[PDB]
C-alpha cells in the first residue's frame, strides 16, 4: 500500500544529520556503518567494503562492483537500488538498513517498473496479485489502445514525435472575432524573430510585419528574405532558396517551450492571440529542425511481462429475486439501537427501477434475515446498467439511520447476469448523507476486509444467463402545431421539470425528435427503462441518431445517463467533433465521469487514454488529475490501473513526472515539519530552519531542474533561495522563486514564482477558475471583449497543490493600507500608467471588473472580502482564493472606489458617458452566460460524482437557474439582473 | 410556490401515491416507483380541481395519502440542544477519520516488519552457509580467538531479529488496542445520528424576519 506520510523513515520526519544504518553483508555479517543522511550509495557501498574487510568472512566479499543494496521501503515491498546515484534521504527506507545481493533477472524491466510505481505512488507488483478477472483482463487488453498511440506517433517518427511532446497551444477556430481584427495593423501583426550565431549568446533581431493568418513557416520565409536582402540573387533565385530553407527551420516561443511545429495561422496560436489583445509585441525564437529534433528521446514501448452453456436475459420467465442471509460485523450501541435491517433495492443509475424492498428486523447481536426478496420488476425488463443498491439500517420504528452500504452490478463485464453465493464488504456512510441508501456511490466489494461483510445469494437458473447481443434487440423493437412544444423543451435547461405529461407528448413523437437531435437528453429522460419493450426502440433511435456538439455530449455521461448505448453514442460525439484544445478545457469534468462508468474497460477511458498518449499537454494533467484523487480509497485501483497502463506507453515523459512528483514529495514532507512539530516556533526560527534545509544538496538536487506541474512548457531552473520564504498563513504555505533556464528569459518570464500550500483542498478554486475560463472564452468569442485572469491551480493529493503567482499585482486591502479614500485607487492606477496608457489601462479595468461581476453574480461569489481583489499594475482586476469563501459559508462587489475609476473623473457621478457602457457590457455579458446556461450546469452536473461538500446534489446547483433567472422572459431576466445591479450600491479589519 | 428541494424533503420515507398542491411560475406532484411525479393543472371535462381530485382518491394511480398544512421560545431551546449534537459529532468524526489513517498506517507498517524479518531470516541462513567452512578449518587449526568472532556477530544478528519481531509484536497488540477505540468511536456515532436526524425536522419553523 502507498506510504502514508512523506517522512525519510516510518516515524520520522527528517533523519539527523549522521544515521547508523545496519549493512547485511553477503557472506553473512552484520556491520553497523554511519552514514551522512545526504550520502549516496555509491560512497556508502565504498565505505562498506572498506569497513568489511574488518570482519570475519572477507575473503568470500567479490569486487563492489558486482554488488547491489536492497532494502523494505514505506510502502511495504523490497526495492532493489539499482541507481546508486540516489541519497540515503531519498530511499524512503522503512527502518535504516541495507541488504547486500548479486542482482538477478532482466535488469530493464525492473528498473522502469520502480518508474512506473513511483509516479503513480503505488508499486506495480500490488496488481500481479490481485485476484481479480475484470482487473487482469483490464491490464492485458488496455494495452491495445497504448499500441495503437505508440504506433500512431511513430508515423512520419521525426516530426510525429515532436508532435506529442510540444504540441502546438492553438485556438478551436481560425476565425478571429471582429474585435480583434482592429488590434491588427491593416490585417497585418509586427513580430521579431531572433537568431543564436556563436557558441556565445551573440543574439540578432529580424522585425518582420506579416499578415496574421500566414502559417510559421511563412513567417520563417520572410525572416529568410529579410537575411537574403543583402545578397544579390534574381527574383527567382531567392524563390528557390526560401522554399527549400523554409522546412529546416522551428519557431518556438521566448522564454518557453511552446513550438509552433503546424501548419495552423499564426493568430491562431494563443500566444499571439494573447500579444494581439494585450497589444504586445511577439518574440519568437528560430531553431534549427534536427537541433530539436535530436534532442526527442528516440523511444520505443515494447510489451510488458502482463499479456458453458448460455440463455439471453428474455427467455427466462420470472421475477428477480435476491436472498440476503446474514451479516457478519455490526457496529452498534445495543442499548439505544434495538433491531437491524437490510434495506434493498434495484436502480439505473440514481432512479429506481421498482419499488424498495426490505428484510424482517433482527435484533444486532445475531444479524441473520435468510430472506427471498421479491422485486417488482420482471428479469427480462432489466436494463443493461441495472443494479442492486443495499443498506444495513438501524431503528431507535421512530428514527431510521444507515450503518454500512453497498451496490453490486447485476451484470459482469462479459455481460453475465450474477448467479450463486456472493459476501460484500459494506462501506462507511458519508459524511453528510442521511439516506437508507447511497445509489450514487461505487459499485462493488470494500478492499478493506475488516468491515461490516454481508452475505448474500441470487437464483441460479439452467444455463449462464447473459444480456442479448445488440443484432437481437435491434429485431424486436422495428401530430402538428406541436413543434413550438417540442423546440421549447429542447432550450430548457437540463434541470428544469418535465412533467408526465410532457414525457408522454415527447415519447409520442420519438421518431420526428430525431430533426431536433438536442432534444436527445429530455427525450432519454421520458423513457421507462423497466420496460424491455420501450428501451429496445430508444437503442433503435440512438443507434441512427445524428452528431451533437461535444458541449451537449458531454450531459450524457454524467450520472443520469448510466445506459451503455448512450454513453457510446456521447463519446462517439467526442471522438469525431471534440477538439485537443476543447478537450484540455473540460479535462476535470471527463476524468471525474470515469467513475460513473459501471466497467474498467470501456469507450471513455480508451478515448481518454489513447489522446492522453497522442497528446503530452492532456496527458501530463490526465496524470495529476488522476494521481490527485489516487489517496481516495474508492476510486484508487481503478485510478491506479489507468496511471499504470499510461505510465506504460507515455515515453521518457515518466522521467520527467518522477522528478516532478520527488519535488513535490520534498515540498510536503517539509510543509509537514512546520505543521508539526516546528508549528510553536516564530518566523525567525522557522525561516532559519527552512533556509538551512532548502540549502542542502539532496534538496537542491530534487528541486532545480524540473518543468512546473501547473506548466510543462514552464522550465524550473536553479532557486532564488534569497526570495523564497514561508507566508503568513496559519497552514504555512510557500512561496518559492526559480530562475528560468531558457536561453531568453529576459523577453517572457525571467522568473517562475509558484505558492506551495499544503492542507487546504484547492479542488473548489481549480473548478471555479475552469468556468471563469470558459465565461471569458464565450464573451470573446462573441466579441464581448472582457478580460477575466483565471490563474494556475493544481491539486496534486489531499489538500496539496500549486498556485501561480500572478506578478505585479496587489490586493485593494493592500492599496487601502498606504494612505486613506476613493480616489487614492485612482491615482495608484494613474500612477503607475500615464499619457497614452492611462486610456487603455482604464478600458481594461473597465472590462475586467465588469466581468468579476457578472460572473461573481452568477456563481454566487458576490459579497467577497476586499483583501480577495486584486489590481494588476496594468490594471487587470480579478478575485483570489474562492476556497476561502466557500469554507466561511449583496450580490456584486462593485464599489463607489472602483465607480471613481471607470469614470476617471468628478466624485459626484451617478451616471457617466463611460459608466453607462460599463453598464451595457454588464447587461451583453450577463445575457451571454444566459444562453449558455445549459453548459454550465452540465458541467457543474460532472462535477457531483467528485467528493465536495458544496456538490453533492443538483439541489445545490439549482442556484445558478435563480441568478441567469432562467425560468423568466429574456428580457425579464435582463430587468431581474439589472435590480441586482442598483441593489449592490453602497473598521474594516473586523 | 415551494421550492424542487422542499417536494423531496417531503416524500422521503413515505408511501407511494401520497400527493400535494404546489403554486406553478399549479403543480399536482406525487410518490410512486420511490420516486416524485409531476402532473401540472391547468387553471378540464369536469366543473372543478375540488370535484376532480376526490374521484381519483376513490398507469393512472391513486392519490392514497394527503400531505396537510398543520403538524415561539420553546424552539429556541430545542436548535440549542442541536448545537451540543452537531459538535458532539463533528468531533467524533475528526476523531473517527484519524483512527482510521493511523489503522491503516499500523497495518502498513506490520506488512513491512515481516518483509524485514523474512530478509534477517535469509540473513541467519546466509551466514551459517558461508560460516560452515571456516568454523571447521578453524576447529583443525584450533583457533577459538576467531571462532569468538564468527559467534559474536551471529550474537549480533540473531539478537537484531529478536528486537524486531517485539516491535512487530508490539505494534500488533497496539493494533488492537486501536481497533476497539475504532469501533466504539463508530458505536457513539451511529448512536447520535439519528438524533440528529428527527431534530432536524425539527427546524423546519414559523416564518418571522427577526432572528432568534
Ligand atoms: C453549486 C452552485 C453552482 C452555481 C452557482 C452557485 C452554486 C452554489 N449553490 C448555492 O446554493 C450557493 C450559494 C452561494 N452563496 C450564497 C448565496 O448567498 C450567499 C454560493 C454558491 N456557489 C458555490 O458554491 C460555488 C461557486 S464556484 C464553485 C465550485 C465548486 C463548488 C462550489 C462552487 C452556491
Ligand atoms: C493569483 C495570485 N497572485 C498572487 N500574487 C502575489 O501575491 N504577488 C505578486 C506581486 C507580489 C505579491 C503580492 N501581491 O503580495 S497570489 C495569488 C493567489 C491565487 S489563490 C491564492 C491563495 C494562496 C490566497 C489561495 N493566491
Amino acid at each position: 500500500p502507498p506510504r502514508p506520510s512523506s517522512g525519510e523513515l516510518w516515524g520520522i520526519h527528517l533523519m539527523p544529520p549522521r544515521i547508523l544504518v545496519e549493512c547485511l553483508l553477503p557472506n553473512g555479517m552484520i556491520v553497523t556503518l554511519e552514514c551522512l543522511r545526504e550520502a549516496t550509495l555509491i560512497t556508502i557501498k565504498h565505505e562498506l567494503f572498506k569497513e568489511a574487510r574488518k570482519y570475519p568472512l572477507h575473503q568470500l566479499l567479490q569486487d563492489e562492483s558486482s554488488y547491489i543494496f536492497v532494502s523494505v521501503t514505506q510502502e511495504a515491498e523490497r526495492e532493489e537500488f539499482f541507481d546508486e546515484t540516489r541519497r540515503l534521504c531519498d530511499l524512503r527506507l522503512f527502518q535504516p538498513f541495507l541488504k547486500v545481493i548479486e542482482p538477478v533477472g532482466n535488469r530493464e524491466e525492473k528498473i522502469l517498473n520502480r518508474e512506473i510505481g513511483f509516479a503513480i505512488g503505488m508499486p506495480v507488483c500490488e496488481f500481479d496479485m490481485v485476484k481479480d478477472p475484470e482487473v487482469q483482463d483490464f491490464r492485458r487488453n488496455i494495452l491495445n489502445v497504448c499500441k495503437e498511440a505508440v504506433d500512431l506517433r511513430d508515423l512520419n517518427s521525426p516530426h510525429s514525435r515532436a508532435m506529442y511532446v510540444y504540441p502546438p497551444n492553438v485556438e478551436s477556430s481560425p476565425e478571429l472575432p471582429k474585435h480583434i481584427y482592429n488590434k491588427l495593423d491593416k490585417g497585418q501583426i509586427i513580430v521579431v524573430i531572433w537568431v543564436i550565431v556563436s557558441p556565445n549568446n551573440d543574439k540578432q533581431k529580424y522585425t518582420l510585419k506579416i499578415n496574421h493568418d500566414c502559417v510559421p513557416e511563412q513567417v520563417i520565409a520572410e525572416a529568410i528574405r529579410k537575411k537574403t536582402r543583402s545578397m544579390l540573387l534574381s527574383s527567382e533565385q531567392l524563390k528557390l532558396c526560401v522554399l527549400e530553407y523554409q522546412g529546416k527551420y522551428i519557431l518556438k516561443v521566448c522564454g518557453c517551450d511552446e513550438y509552433f511545429l503546424e501548419k495552423y495561422p499564426l493568430s491562431q496560436y494563443k500566444y499571439i492571440r494573447s500579444c494581439i489583445m494585450l497589444g504586445r509585441m511577439p518574440n519568437l525564437m528560430l531553431m534549427a529542425k534536427e537541433s530539436l529534433y535530436s534532442q526527442l528521446p528516440m523511444d520505443c514501448f515494447t510489451m510488458p511481462s502482463y499479456s458453458t452453456s448460455t440463455k439471453s436475459l428474455w427467455v427466462i420467465n420470472s421475477a428477480l429475486r435476491i436472498k440476503i442471509l446474514c451479516a457478519t460485523y455490526v457496529n452498534v450501541n445495543i442499548r439505544d439501537i434495538d433491531k437491524i435491517y437490510v434495506r434493498t433495492g434495484i436502480y439505473h443509475g440514481g432512479e429506481p427501477l421498482c419499488d424498495n424492498v426490505n428484510t424482517q428486523r433482527v435484533p444486532c447481536s445475531n444479524p441473520r434475515w435468510n430472506e427471498w426478496l421479491n422485486y417488482d420488476i420482471y428479469i427480462p425488463d432489466l436494463p443493461r446498467a441495472a443494479r442492486l443498491c443495499l443498506s444495513i439500517c438501524s431503528v431507535k420504528k421512530e428514527e431510521h439511520c444507515p450503518l454500512a452500504w453497498g451496490n453490486i452490478n447485476l451484470f459482469d463485464y462479459t455481460d453475465t447476469l450474477v448467479s450463486g453465493k456472493m459476501a460484500l464488504n459494506l462501506w462507511p456512510v458519508p459524511h453528510g448523507l442521511e439516506d437508507l441508501l447511497n445509489p450514487i456511490g461505487v459499485t462493488g466489494s470494500n478492499p478493506n476486509k475488516e468491515t461490516p461483510c454481508l452475505e448474500l445469494e441470487f437464483d441460479w437458473f439452467s444455463s449462464v444467463v447473459k444480456f442479448p447481443d445488440m443484432s437481437v434487440i435491434e429485431e424486436h423493437a422495428n401530430r402538428e402545431n406541436d413543434k413550438e412544444q417540442l423546440k421549447a423543451i429542447s432550450t430548457r435547461d437540463p434541470l428544469s421539470e418535465i412533467t408526465e405529461q410532457e414525457k408522454d407528448f415527447l415519447w409520442s413523437h420519438r421518431h420526428y425528435c430525431v430533426t431536433i437531435p438536442e432534444i436527445l437528453p429530455k427525450l432519454l429522460l421520458s423513457v421507462k427503462w423497466n420496460s424491455r419493450d420501450e428501451v429496445a426502440q430508444m437503442y433503435c433511435l440512438v443507434k441512427d441518431w445524428p452528431p451533437i456538439k461535444p458541449e451537449q455530449a458531454m450531459e450524457l455521461l454524467d450520472c443520469n445517463y448510466p445506459d451503455p448505448m448512450v454513453r457510446g453514442f456521447a463519446v462517439r460525439c467526442l471522438e469525431k467533433y471534440l477538439t485537443d484544445d476543447k478537450l484540455s478545457q473540460y479535462l476535470i469534468q471527463l476524468v471525474q465521469v470515469l467513475k460513473y462508468e459501471q466497467y474498467l474497460d470501456n469507450l471513455l477511458v480508451r478515448f481518454l487514454l489513447k489522446k492522453a498518449l497522442t497528446n503530452q499537454r492532456i496527458g501530463h494533467f490526465f496524470f495529476w488529475h488522476l494521481k490527485s484523487e489516487m489517496h481516495n480509497k474508492t476510486v484508487s485501483q481503478r485510478f491506479g490501473l489507468l496511471l499504470e497502463s499510461y505510465c506504460r506507453a507515455c515515453g521518457m515523459y515518466l522521467k520527467h513526472l518522477n522528478r516532478q512528483v520527488e519535488a513535490m514529495e520534498k515540498l510536503i514532507n517539509l510543509t509537514d515539519i512546520l505543521k508539526q512539530e516546528k508549528k510553536d516556533e516564530t518566523q525567525k526560527v522557522q525561516m532559519k530552519f527552512l533556509v538551512e534545509q532548502m540549502r542542502r544538496p539532496d534538496f537542491m538536487d530534487a528541486l532545480q531542474g524540473f518543468l512546473s506541474p501547473l506548466n510543462p512548457a514552464h522550465q524550473l531552473g536553479n532557486l532564488r533561495l534569497e526570495e523564497c520564504r514561508i507566508m503568513s498563513s496559519a497552514k504555512r504555505p510557500l512561496w518559492l522563486n526559480w530562475e528560468n533556464p531558457d536561453i531568453m528569459s529576459e523577453l517572457l518570464f525571467q522568473n517562475n514564482e509558484i505558492i506551495f500550500k499544503n492542507g487546504d483542498d484547492l479542488r473548489q478554486d481549480m473548478l471555479t477558475l475552469q468556468i471563469i475560463r470558459i465565461m471569458e472564452n464565450i464573451w470573446q468569442n462573441q466579441g464581448l471583449d472582457l478580460r477575466m485572469l483565471p490563474y494556475g491551480c493544481l491539486s496534486i493529493g489531499d489538500c496539496v497543490g500549486l498556485i501561480e503567482v500572478v506578478r505585479n499585482s496587489h490586493t485593494i486591502m493592500q492599496i487601502q493600507c498606504k494612505g486613506g479614500n476613493s480616489h487614492t485607487l485612482h491615482q495608484w492606477l494613474k500612477d503607475k500608467n500615464k499619457g497614452e496608457i492611462y486610456d487603455a489601462a482604464i478600458d481594461l479595468f473597465t472590462r475586467s471588473c465588469a466581468g468579476y461581476c457578472v460572473a461573481t453574480f452568477i456563481l454566487g461569489i458576490g459579497d467577497r472580502h476586499n483583501s480577495n481583489i486584486m489590481v494588476k499594475d496594468d490594471g487587470q482586476l480579478f478575485h483570489i482564493d474562492f476556497g476561502h469563501f466557500l469554507d466561511h459559508k449583496v450580490p456584486f462587489v462593485l464599489t463607489q472606489d472602483f465607480l471613481i475609476v471607470i469614470s476617471k473623473g468628478a466624485q459626484e457621478c451617478t451616471k457617466t458617458r463611460e459608466f453607462e457602457r460599463f453598464q451595457e457590457m454588464c447587461y451583453k455579458a450577463y445575457l451571454a452566460i444566459r444562453q449558455h446556461a445549459n453548459l454550465f450546469i452540465n458541467l457543474f452536473s460532472m462535477m457531483l460524482g467528485s467528493g465536495m461538500p458544496e456538490l453533492q446534489s443538483f439541489d445545490d446547483i439549482a442556484y445558478i437557474r435563480k441568478t441567469l433567472a432562467l425560468d423568466k422572459t429574456e428580457q425579464e431576466a435582463l430587468e431581474y439582473f439589472m435590480k441586482q445591479m442598483n441593489d449592490a450600491r453602497h473598521d474594516w479589519i473586523f | 410556490d415551494i421550492s424542487r428541494e422542499e417536494v423531496n424533503e417531503k416524500l422521503r420515507d413515505t408511501a407511494d401515491g401520497t400527493f400535494l398542491v404546489r403554486d406553478a411560475s399549479y403543480t399536482l406532484t406525487l410518490r410512486k416507483g420511490g420516486n416524485n411525479k409531476l402532473i401540472k393543472i391547468f387553471h378540464l371535462t369536469f366543473s372543478s380541481v375540488v370535484e376532480l381530485i376526490n374521484h381519483y382518491r376513490n398507469l393512472d394511480v391513486k392519490l392514497l395519502y394527503p400531505v396537510s398544512k398543520y403538524q415561539g421560545k420553546k424552539l429556541h431551546e430545542y436548535n440549542t440542544q442541536f448545537q451540543e449534537k452537531s459538535r458532539e459529532y463533528d468531533r467524533l468524526y475528526e476523531e473517527y477519520t484519524r483512527t482510521s489513517q493511523e489503522i491503516q498506517m499500523k497495518r502498513t507498517a506490520i506488512e513491512a516488519f515481516n518483509e524485514t524479518i523474512k530478509i534477517f531470516e535469509e540473513q541467519c541462513q546466509t551466514q551459517e552457509r558461508y560460516s560452515k567452512e571456516y568454523i571447521e578449518k578453524f576447529k583443525r587449526e584450533g583457533n577459538e580467538k576467531e571462532i569468538q568472532r564468527i559467534m559474536h556477530n551471529y550474537d549480533k544478528l540473531k539478537s537484531r531479529i529478536s528486537e524486531i519481531i517485539d516491535s512487530r509484536r508490539r505494534l500488533e497488540e497496539d493494533l488492537k488496542k486501536q481497533a476497539a477505540e475504532y469501533r466504539e468511536i463508530d458505536k457513539r456515532m451511529n448512536s447520535i445520528k439519528p438524533d440528529l436526524i428527527q431534530l432536524r425536522k425539527t427546524r423546519d419553523q414559523y416564518l418571522m424576519w427577526l432572528t432568534q
